[PDB]
């Protein structure tokens, strides 16, 4: 479960 | 294609009107179809088309997730045969999902890279390069696993070389390229160490330049920063 | 048609693997597949042909909701004109969701209602006759607005009397045609009288009827009248 | 915001 950018709600 | 009767600036409007309804499959066609009109695109116009995209390849990459975790669970010890469904569903999952990568990558080959002359506008391209071409990595087992693995680290390395030459280390475009680079690191390339050393020091250079801007450029900054702190608590 | 060539069975497992990987459309289009076979739907079956296709048309009445809201707001006073894209776009998104309305509508001609003998499946999709109708409704403004709308109450009325005859009023087919059909009367028929006084007595007749029931039932048909007390608490 | 059912998330 790492963030990338951008994102989705 | 389709849109080729649709004015430009009729598509863009339509575009920012599919976004507020949630439709992103729309939103990702009308941008398409405006890319194809064959003039550059705008800051607002290029984040039309990364946001059209990434919510369309999201869900897919969420489906896909879904199905391979059954599939997987599927060829364990003691599970019973199910017949070909769950393989044959993840496929047709898997190559819409491609599809829709090979469109944005062809989107930005024809010719979105080669016209930008602007560091802004050329590392934006660059990253989504990168990005597409990790989604294809997520996906890849055959033979050609290490060339996409291999494209999408190429991307991300020259959108890096002239990110840090041309922007500021808090620069919003620059900070989510170093963010997904550094996921890439860690997801795809088997590198956490990798991963882990990018997202500190980008984190730490743009903590050092936060001084020199306005209220709203320093919320703009701080929210992608956080993310790199999201990742660096995760992965240490 | 694209799903002639695949097994009832699997197109049955597939439409469960695409439920949840949240792929609605593709749940749908399974599942309309499993109808075109031509033999009569089980229980567990018309539950995933309706979830398919209520989340399909879901997503195209938000959609529709807010591009009509922008629609009349552009149509104000003072507003400023900005062309034909507005209404283009929700012509467009009217459409679809209209194709997917006439879809239902025709699986429910084409064969269901005339197969189903037995009360739970009769009114089951009578139900879905009249709620594909309102949905129609929702968006018509024509000469044939009249004609739609008598035609979800014509379909919710036979449901309803079918139901009083054979079914338990604690039974959640019956419990949600009445709570859709009151619906019906209070967003459709400009009847708010008539949506309460349906709303009340079918509470009031499910509450005197759960000391008949399991847990697991109580708990099923609990859920329901829930959503009647809550629009009681909306409408009066 | 009538509530009817089925309903999605
Ligand atoms: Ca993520
Ligand atoms: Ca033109
Ligand atoms: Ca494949
Ligand atoms: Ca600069
Ligand atoms: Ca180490
Ligand atoms: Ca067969
Ligand atoms: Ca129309
Ligand atoms: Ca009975
Ligand atoms: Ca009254
Ligand atoms: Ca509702
Ligand atoms: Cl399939
Ligand atoms: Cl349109």
């Amino acid at each position: 479960r790492s963030s990338s950018f951008p994102y989705t709600t | 294609g389709a849109m080729g009767s649709m004015e430009r600036a009729s598509l863009i409007q339509k575009a920012k009107l599919a976004e507020q309804a949630e439709r992103y499959e729309d939103m990702a066609a009308f941008m398409k179809g405006a890319v194809e009109k064959g003039e550059e695109l705008s800051c607002e116009e290029r984040n039309l088309l990364s946001v059209a995209y990434k919510n369309v390849v999201g869900g897919q990459r969420a489906a896909w997730r879904v199905l391979s975790s059954i599939e997987q669970k599927s060829n364990e010890e003691g599970s019973e045969e199910k017949g070909p469904e769950v393989r044959e569903y993840r496929e047709k999952v898997e190559t819409e999902l491609q599809g829709v990568c090979d469109t944005v990558l062809g989107l930005l080959d024809s010719h979105l890279i080669k016209e930008a002359g602007d560091a802004e506008s050329r590392v934006f391209y660059l990253k989504m390069k990168g990005d597409y071409y990790r989604y294809l990595a997520e996906v890849a087992t055959g033979d050609d696993k290490k060339r996409i693995i291999d494209s999408a680290r190429s991307a991300y390395q020259e959108a890096m070389d002239i990110s840090k030459k041309e922007m500021p280390p808090t620069n919003p475009i620059r900070l989510g390229l170093a963010l997904n680079f550094s996921v890439f690191h860690y997801e795809i390339a088997n590198s956490p160490e990798e991963a882990i050393s990018l997202a500190k020091t980008t984190f730490d250079e743009a903590m050092a330049d936060l001084h020199t801007l306005s209220e709203d450029s320093y919320k703009d900054s701080t929210l992608i920063m956080q993310l790199l702190r999201d990742n660096l608590t995760l992965w240490t």
